[PDB]
């Protein structure tokens, strides 16, 4: 009876509002979908505990009073980016980059699993770890290799699921992500491709760049609020470094600058084996001649060979892949970037 | 001709694109020039209209 | 489900009687804006 009276006390065409701020005096400020902001009153059955600046409520047409709080799948944008399942092969997938493995193991696993080296002496663990170098030098493969061998949760951010146009959704998901990093295990914040948001620190007069500079400043603020973080590890990765934010390269925030130099033909032979593993590799093919001839090719190129080797088998209606397919895939696919070398001059 | 004229003297109807909504006789309609609205269903239609 | 702030009825049962009705007709709706300038001796 009483539930039906209050459900019929408000108006029926309830309008979807937007909270902006809260004053604790039975009224608040809200925002319509057209951006018109209305100094309206709030009721008392509205369950004043979940009211947060940035949520949505229900409004009236007559007085636009706050009818009730609105759910929004509670956060659709921090539960998608969280990894639940297992990544790729742990340590045997990569090869030749074992110089940098001691860096990332002692900076991540050693503050967590054995936090006694830091207590015998009194040396604090590092927070920021930067991965830069050539474009596609094996930064994605390395980040999944470290995240497999873990005992804590892991976070995977694309970098383009951070910038919206709602003027508050930028700095909102920073607190949404770090709360998930706080409520769960001391996870690894992996926000990939931070170069599109953080560069050169420019301020303009339009309403296009203002959603970037605040969110850049609020993330730098929320990373180093210096109140209680609970040993959050942050891995940041871009390709380039020279058009990036200089005040994150300075000490006090990040003291690890890990570079990934170019590999050799030694690391290739596993990558040829790994890519030619989940296929019908016939026993009449040769891969070692394909390694010896070509002297510049990456993991994307070998995978582009393996798909072209897979396509040529399906054209003439076969199941396995013959050796001439691998030869013709080596001579068709790999002829796109071979340009520029000083041969016959150097010794 | 009177039947066409009596329904003619009547205001227009809106349109709203709905992909999904909630149950309990309240659906979620988003109009084009404005935002979303929590509205009520009719008695001539059902509820399973998501 | 459409929760809309259920608030299990022990904290708002006295508040939903007529205090809502005194928030509807006397309490008007205002809007927040910006002031550019002012004038002397007359607002």
């Amino acid at each position: 009876e009483e539930r039906s009276k209050v459900d019929d006390l408000r108006g029926t065409p309830m309008s979807v509002g937007t909270l902006e701020e809260i004053i604790d005096d039975n009224h608040a400020i809200v925002s319509t979908s057209v951006g018109s902001e209305h100094y309206v009153s709030i009721l008392s059955f509205v369950d004043k505990d979940l009211l947060e600046p940035g949520c949505s409520v229900l409004l009236n047409h007559k007085v636009h009073a706050v009818i009730g709080v609105l759910m929004d799948d509670t956060d659709p944008l921090v539960t998608v980016m969280k990894v639940e399942k297992a990544p790729q092969e742990t340590y045997a997938d990569i090869g030749g980059l074992d110089n940098q493995i001691q860096e990332i193991k002692e900076s991540v696993e050693l503050p967590l699993t054995h936090p006694e080296y830091y207590e015998e002496m009194g040396i604090k663990p590092p927070k920021g770890v930067i991965l830069y170098g050539p474009p596609g030098t094996g930064k994605t493969l390395l980040a999944k290799a470290v995240a497999n061998q873990t005992s804590a949760t892991f976070l995977r951010v694309v970098g383009s699921e951070l910038i919206q146009k709602y003027l508050g959704d930028g700095p909102k998901l920073v607190r949404e992500l770090f709360r998930v990093a706080e409520e769960h295990a001391p996870s690894i914040v992996f926000i990939d491709e931070i170069d599109a948001i953080g560069t050169k620190r420019y301020d303009s007069n339009s309403g296009g760049e203002r959603e970037i500079q605040r969110t850049m400043l609020e993330l730098l603020n929320q990373l180093d609020g210096f109140d209680s973080r609970g040993d959050v590890k942050v891995i940041m990765a871009t390709n380039r470094i020279e058009t990036l934010d200089p005040a994150l390269i300075r000490p006090g925030r990040i003291d690890r600058k890990i570079e990934f130099p170019l590999p050799d033909e030694k690391t290739k032979k596993r990558i040829f084996q790994i890519h030619t593993s989940r296929m019908t590799l016939a026993d009449d093919v040769t891969l070692d001649d394909l390694i010896m001839a070509k002297d510049d090719l990456s993991g994307a190129d070998i995978k582009a060979i393996c798909t072209e080797a897979g396509l040529m088998a399906l054209r003439e209606r076969r199941m396995k892949v013959t050796n001439e397919d691998f030869k013709k895939s080596k001579e068709n696919v790999l002829y796109k970037k071979q340009e520029g070398t000083p041969e016959g001059l150097y010794l | 001709l009177r039947e066409e004229l009596q329904l003619l003297q009547e205001q227009g109807s809106y349109v709203g694109e709905v992909v999904r909504a909630m149950d309990k006789k309240k659906v979620l309609v988003k109009v084009h020039p404005e935002g979303k609205f929590v509205v009520d269903v009719d008695k001539n239609i059902d509820i399973n209209d998501v | 489900e459409s929760d809309t702030g259920l608030a299990p009825p022990a904290l708002w049962d006295l508040a939903a009687d007529k205090q809502t009705l005194q928030s509807e007709q006397p309490l008007q709706v205002a809007r927040c804006t910006k002031i550019i300038n002012a004038d002397s001796e007359d607002p």
